[PDB]
């Protein structure tokens, strides 16, 4: 009597993830005339008006 | 250019700009005082993500 056996197994797993985000903003103002307190109030870069 | 600050008159109920001192004297050593008005305001923003 002769008995023989063979077994084999393999597992492969690869994972990849990429994330890229970009955002910019720019502002240019050019005001001529009446450089008093009110135009400094209007010189507020965040609010548009 | 700053002749608009403030002035009040209770007895006359009058509201107007202060008309006391509106003149600037120029010394001999100065060519010109060049009363003008300019304004340039620029904000820069950079947001990057990796």
């Amino acid at each position: 009597g002769v008995s023989v056996g063979k077994c084999r197994g393999i597992l492969n797993e690869i994972k990849d993830r990429n994330k890229r985000d970009t955002m910019v903003e720019d502002l240019v103002v050019l005001v001529r005339g009446g450089a008093s307190e009110h135009i400094t109030t209007l010189a507020y870069q965040e609010l548009p008006t | 250019g700053e002749w608009r600050e403030l002035r009040y008159d209770s007895t006359c109920e009058r509201l107007y700009y202060g008309d006391d001192e509106k003149y600037f004297r120029k010394p001999y050593n100065f060519l010109k005082y060049h009363f003008e008005a300019l304004a340039d305001t620029g904000i820069s923003s950079e947001f990057y993500d990796n």
